[PDB]
């Protein structure tokens, strides 16, 4: 009963660990308990996966007791339950990816509308705050967009976006 | 080139450059008036239809040229042949090898009738000459055409068709002046290890 | 049955584009290496190039800034162009399913394995040629009688492009006995051709050649006499 | 009274061997010639439960074979400091495929003798210049070696059992009316190749496939034939061994000598009994837990260069062979068909064994054109996971913990103590 | 049928040694790997009779521990000529408490090569000047050698039995409720020590007490006990190996280079422990044989230094420490009190072997600040015949004979032979 | 359920012997040392049944020998080049009884180094002038052998009975009515010798006489003995070892120097003790088929030198002594009469081993004054097929295969294995 948020485009790692400081064999499965990584002793196995290209794990911490799982240029579709199988224990951890794309121009003309809409998996309710480049708060839902704006919100725009009492920061530019 | 075979004699058709490397020789046959069909391919592998009556010479030996081998020839086989070679050691041949015309023959002797004419007065009187010389009635379809000015052979503006099935025609376009300035001239045509010479005066 | 059928303008002018479509059926374009090909009149055939839908495709290197082939799924068809085309481009062409093939040896002999290719099925073909002419139309001379008991009379027909020119005797009441000649290509690029009637020498009938051209709309009656 | 797990095995072999090569040299030291029958006797009933995956005595003689290997490193076997840098050059002028080459001959600025002083020497390497070895580099060397697997038979000594279930087709986990109980095993060649068994022992009835657990395809499947299936493999990459002794401290060899200019490194399997194996282990997989499906074979999944390829040795010198000639066949659940198969190799000098103490290197190869013939004996499976809705079943290979390779050998072993 | 004392016994030994030190040659020229098990299976019933000290195997392993000492003597050690005359010195300048010295330096013109030539040569000694070695002297020297136990498993081989008495709390001619049957035991290290067992076994549970006879006093009395106590030796005596090889036949040692100016060589007890075990042993004995008293330890009787002091090895130079610091002790029928021993020591090279058929030396002690942290498992008592009226019980250290330490490891160990 | 006839055996030998000596290599090579124990535990009852000549173990022990022999001619024993010609003289200046020799000094051109060099070397044949060696002759010389049989104790490995007949008297093909069961035998010493057996193991109780068929003359009649026959065979006949080292390939040796012209090779028996076995075995023969006849023993009956003569080792040099004296009664069956006997006897290098392979020569005897004091443990013997009328049953003395050597002291031993 885990969760992790991801951000599209940047690496995650999910992590377990064993109550032996042994290396033993693991396995990672998605939550249709298909492979996407395991070890044969020390050697690494990936599996079948929609990750199998992106998919890694650092060896080092095997021989530790520890075993992680390393996604790198996550998509929004990598969002899943992944488990994994050591010590005849299942840990299950439910990742979340998310990303906000801007609908509107990246030279925005005076007194205009920002537009942005967040991508998410399906079948989630995200919950987003975002901040403008001085001192004012936004609110909203689905597809959040600042109707007015002024010349003085030129600058870095920073925005939350919040799930399961967890939160994580995107930044863009705008001119 | 040409091979001529009576029937149910054997015919051997060569085909392009000597061998250098390994080889995958193809070979096609077209019937007159058709498109190019194919016999072997890989130097010996026959598609379905083809009768083991053809053969071809496999890839082995370096310095020998592709052969196809016909056995039991007959009339239908009256077509001409290609091959397309591949080797290890050239390059991919875009161009096929040189036409071998094979001439079954069933029938022999049949001699030419020839025919031949001075030019129209209607010609002379538009400043302009040909004599026309018409071959016909013979059998096999293979004749040779030359003519002469006097004794001396003409070698410009002769014009000849190919005997088709079978008759044929050439031409010798002159002047008037060049009509007059002879003797006469011939036309002669070879056919089947003899010559036949027509002759036309002034 | 895989069956193939190239189609095609029939006349193009110099320095045109020539493009030909071969409608197929039978087979699925994607599942066959294609082939175009020609054969000029009297000549080899001559392979132009090769195509597959996977981008398996290369040409003749003679032709490779002039000519281009083509896969259409859609319509289930082969298609060619080849720009700048001169009369040296004449040719009846063909379109072929293309089959590939290998030779395969020991590894001791590793560069010596190669690919090959071979035409397994066929098209009819389209001929096409390139020239530069609207029309011409004939001269008819005749060819008088003159010895023999019976004896050849007729008429020389002289000049004319494109092919074909029709000759009747007598507006067709004259057929035993008459040959008309295929046309002689001159080097001039024009064609001429003669006929001939064999009739005896005793002299009671009129005889008149019939000589048409449809391309230049053109029709001639000519007598013949001794 | 029978009691079980103990950390106790006694090491028996020889016949004609003495020290040189490398197995040799481990039978001639842990273990002493073996008494060669054993009586066995199954007596009458005698329990119908055993279990051959929760077996001990395989991490045992796992661990006593790296601890083998270890020792094995300690003296001629040099941990420092040749790998540095790398000026190599291609023998290639003119190319077609983007070839590069696996093999590189180099020239390198080597130490000698004395202070600071050095000479050109030839040397061999994989990738392309400067590069280095990653971390740690551990050349073997060693004047008087080679390595073939010995059998060596494994005992309970002054007082054990080892019990062998004599079941020719047992579960795994399932009932075995005859146990017997044996001094000393047969003798198992320690062999260290992934995906198929080589040299191996042979199932006595018919193609058997063994799980610790069928329904999780993590676990590996292991097969074992009835019937072995041909492979040979051969090298005629040549070099001449050179070994130049300048200074006391440092040894080196010189490679790459000669031409030859062989392809890459090779090998073939004779197909007839591949088709038989395979069309057993097809029909085996559906009256076991596929009854009515196809079942494909695909490929290694990925990973490290030991999983995705047929990872195993012709003589100490690694090799690594294409699997995906042997994983390219559907087998539709109706009648089968002809042709043979060849496979592409690589050779390798470096391995990382143990865990990362270090890379090791079989760095001279000895004379050129070796071929190894083996029997295949089994085959080792990961199941790549399915549906029901596709009306198939996909298998991968498996392997790459060599304990998996021992519990294939160990399938009828395991030691336990006789209270009264 | 059982049937008793026979003489054929077999050795198993090695781990991870070959030559060099005296007992891993005789492991690797008297033994084979042991083979590590024994089901031993105390089956029901089975008598309840056995003596311990009635056991002709102690004689046999004793013998043959000097059979292969007499071996050893045969390849490079040396019987004669150079201990004639010593031209010692003293290393002294200003002295109190007229200590003379113990190990002094000392010259020799010894001979050297051809015929006649002499050299002076460092010598080492243990009493004054002139004084020579008495009778014989065999210096053991020898370029490569140590002297450090290993274990010896013994074994009744292929038909015969060791019968074992597991019994924890045995009376040595009593009953014995738990007999088992085993091939061999479990590995012992000959040490050689007087009064104090070093390394050997320990009790299961409690300290036990055994002797021959009780009422005897000339009997000796062996204590085990359930848990050790440290000791601690260490020489930080220095000296330079020098060996010198000059004519073919000659080759010796010129120990005696660089300094330390150590007092002895010396030892220390942990006192916790000792008095936690001496205390239990005078529990033991009260509710054994001495029901109500007062219970003294004394230091030894009188006698030869192997005698009258703990002698023992520590590398196989032979060791002599004061006794009194272990046996100051009277134990009144109440309670002990805290705190710590050193105790002196001394070495020699010089000891008697055999019975009088000649000395032993070992002559090179090589570097120094030498140490031997070791567990006392053992004592060997006797006890001082005593009267009623003085209310007490006195004991002194004892032994002497090695034998007796063999009792102290065959106490659970009798060879049979088995009929039909 | 016993189950006979398996083709394994162990080895088990050592105590002091090394490398050097031809039958010390093979225990070093074969063996390991040996544990003695057997319980035997002869079961009640078990079977009245057993045929001892049956046994495939005998050929395999033999045949094993014969490949010994043969692996111990692979290094440094020589089949070519130098056997050419002889240039061979006479000692003898004055003759009676026309002598020839048995033994001369000769000379020959032997090459020795570089090419086509040759010096005068000397040489001993046994025969007379040129002659040279018949298809083969391989020179055995090598630095370090020597040739004396050691026991070699077979066993049966690993759980398997040997089944042992301990009976006093068996019949051969007859009832048993103690069989036990045994893991090693006492040692057999390999014995190479013909008509008698020497070294071997001597009757419970009383003299034996097995044969494979009695009623069939053509079987070899064995004949053991509860008393021993004394019998010393010195040769005075004197060489100097000297090998002369001169090329790298080459290696040769020189006989025939010193001086003592002795009697060719003597050998003794004490009729005291051959006097009573064979007078028991005539009683014993009289008592098994020859109830009421006189026995008659005759000299052997012609062929091959080896079938002769009692043909024999005494130390790699192989000996061939008159049967004259041991086969010269008429044993009338009443009385027997005194004295005592000297046999001649001869020696060669040269024996015909294996089949046609090759002759091997033990060409430098070493020393002299070599005396080999045995005895004999057995006889070999064969009836002559003779009439009713002649009241006489004669023997010859026979053997020449030791399969029959090996069933002499095999005959208790058949090895089984065990089913339930």
């Amino acid at each position: 009963k885990k969760v992790v948020l991801g951000k599209k485009g940047d690496t995650v790692e999910l992590t377990c660990t064993a109550s032996q400081k042994k290396s033993i064999q693991f396995h990672w499965k998605n939550s249709n308990q298909i492979k996407i990584l395991g070890n044969q002793g020390s050697f690494l196995t990936k599996g079948p996966s929609k990750l199998n290209d992106r998919a890694d794990s650092r060896r080092s911490l095997w021989d530790q007791g520890n075993f992680p799982l390393i996604i790198k240029n996550l998509k929004i579709e990598d969002s899943d339950t992944y488990i994994c199988e050591v010590e005849d224990q299942k840990e299950e951890v439910q990742l979340l990816v998310f990303g906000l794309t801007a609908n509107s121009d990246t030279h925005l003309l005076q007194g205009q509308s920002l537009t942005l809409t967040l991508e998410s998996p399906p079948g989630s309710s995200p919950s987003v705050q975002c901040r403008s480049p001085r001192g004012k708060n936004i609110q909203g839902g689905k597809t959040l967009s600042v109707s007015q704006l002024e010349l003085q919100d030129s600058g870095t725009w920073t925005c939350t976006v919040l799930q399961n009492q967890k939160k994580v920061e995107f930044k863009i530019d705008i001119v | 080139t040409f091979v001529s075979v009576a029937p149910g004699q054997t015919a051997r058709i060569t085909c392009g450059e000597e061998s250098l490397g390994s080889r995958s020789v193809i070979w096609y046959q077209q019937r007159p008036g058709q498109a190019p069909s194919l016999i072997i391919y890989n130097n010996n592998d026959r598609p379905s239809g083809i009768p083991d009556r053809f053969s071809g010479s496999p890839g082995s030996t370096f310095g020998t040229t592709a052969t196809l081998t016909i056995t039991s020839v007959e009339a239908g086989d009256e077509a001409d042949y290609y091959c397309h070679i591949w080797d290890s050691r050239r390059p991919t041949n875009w161009v096929f090898g040189e036409g071998t015309t094979l001439i079954v023959l069933s029938q022999p002797k049949a001699a030419p009738s020839v025919t031949l004419f001075p030019p129209s007065s209607e010609e002379l009187q538009a400043n302009k000459a040909t004599l026309v010389c018409l071959i016909s009635d013979f059998y096999p379809g293979a004749v040779t055409v030359a003519w002469k000015a006097d004794s001396s052979p003409v070698k410009a503006g002769v014009e000849t068709t190919t005997p088709s099935k079978y008759a044929a025609s050439s031409y010798l376009s002159l002047t008037p002046e060049q009509w007059k300035s002879h003797k006469s001239y011939s036309c002669q045509v070879t056919h089947e290890g003899s010559t036949v010479e027509k002759t036309v005066a002034p | 049955q895989v069956h193939l059928q190239e189609s095609g303008p029939g006349l193009v002018k110099p320095s045109e584009t020539l493009s030909l479509t071969c409608n197929v059926s039978g087979t699925l374009v994607r599942d066959n290496y294609w082939s175009w090909i020609r054969q000029p009149l009297g000549k080899q055939p001559e392979w132009i190039g090769y195509v597959h839908d996977s981008g398996d495709t290369n040409y003749n290197p003679s032709l490779k800034s002039r000519v281009h082939l083509s896969l259409d799924k859609s319509k289930n068809l082969v298609s060619l162009r080849l720009t700048g085309v001169t009369a040296a481009d004449s040719a009846i062409y063909y379109c072929a399913t293309t089959k590939h093939g290998r030779r395969i040896y020991g590894v001791v002999a590793f560069k010596e394995w190669f690919t090959y290719f071979y035409m397994d099925v066929w098209g009819k073909g389209t001929s096409v040629t390139v020239s530069s002419a609207s029309t011409k139309g004939p001269s008819v001379f005749p060819l008088a009688p003159s010895s023999g008991g019976t004896a050849a009379l007729g008429c020389l027909v002289k000049d004319y492009f494109p092919e074909p020119v029709t000759v009747s005797w007598n507006s067709g009441a004259l057929t035993s006995g008459v040959h008309t000649f295929p046309a002689v290509l001159q080097s001039s690029g024009l064609y001429s051709l003669s006929s001939v009637v064999t009739v005896p020498s005793s002299g009671t009938q009129t005889y008149i050649c019939n000589v048409n051209h449809k391309p230049s709309n053109t029709k001639v009656d000519k007598r013949v006499e001794p | 009274v029978w009691k079980d797990a103990e950390t106790t095995l006694f090491c028996a072999s020889d016949a004609k061997a003495y020290e040189t090569e490398k197995h040799n040299v481990w039978a001639t030291h842990a273990c002493v010639p073996t008494d060669p029958n054993p009586q066995e006797i199954h007596l009458e009933n005698v329990t119908e439960e055993f279990n051959m995956w929760k077996n001990n005595m395989v991490e045992q003689m796992h661990t006593d074979i790296i601890s083998l290997w270890d020792q094995s490193l300690k003296p001629c076997v040099k941990l420092t400091p040749l790998c540095v840098t790398l000026q190599c050059t291609n023998v290639t002028n003119n190319i077609t495929d983007d070839m590069r080459g696996e093999l590189k001959n180099c020239s390198f600025n080597m130490t000698t003798e004395l202070r600071d002083k050095k000479q050109k020497v030839y040397s061999l390497f994989y990738r392309y210049r400067l590069i280095n070895c990653n971390t740690s580099a551990i050349t073997q060397a060693c004047p008087k070696v080679s390595f073939e697997p010995i059998p060596i038979h494994y005992c309970a000594p002054a007082g054990f059992a080892i019990l062998k279930c004599k079941d020719k087709k047992f579960n795994g986990t399932g009932p075995c009316p005859s146990v017997s109980t044996v001094q000393c095993t047969h003798g198992i060649k320690p062999v260290v190749s992934t995906q198929l068994l080589l040299n191996g022992s042979l199932a006595e009835e018919e193609v058997m496939i063994r799980s610790e657990n069928i329904t999780n395809n993590a676990k590996n499947i292991l097969v074992q034939f009835n019937t072995p299936v041909q492979i040979n493999c051969t090298r005629p990459n040549n070099n001449t061994r050179k070994s130049i002794r300048i200074g006391p401290g440092q040894a080196f060899y010189a490679t790459g000598d000669i031409i030859g200019d062989i392809r890459q490194a090779h090998c073939n399997v004779s197909k007839a009994t591949w088709n038989e194996t395979l069309g057993k282990v097809v029909k085996q997989l559906r009256k076991h837990f596929g009854n009515n499906t196809i079942i494909r074979f695909a490929n290694s999944s990925g990973g490290d260069l030991e999983v995705t390829t047929h990872s195993f040795n012709c003589g100490g010198e690694f090799f690594y062979c294409n699997t995906s000639g042997l994983f390219n066949s559907t087998w539709i659940s109706n009648t089968s068909v002809n042709d043979s198969i060849t496979l592409p190799c690589r050779i390798k000098q470096i391995i990382n064994m143990w865990q990362r103490i270090g890379q090791a290197m079989y760095a001279p190869p000895i004379q050129g054109v070796i071929r190894c013939v083996s029997n295949i004996t089994g085959l080792i499976l990961t199941r790549d996971g399915g549906s029901t809705n596709s009306t198939t079943e996909t298998f991968r290979p498996g392997g790459g913990d060599m304990r998996d390779n021992w519990r294939s050998e160990l399938y009828k072993y395991k030691v336990v103590k006789i209270e009264p």
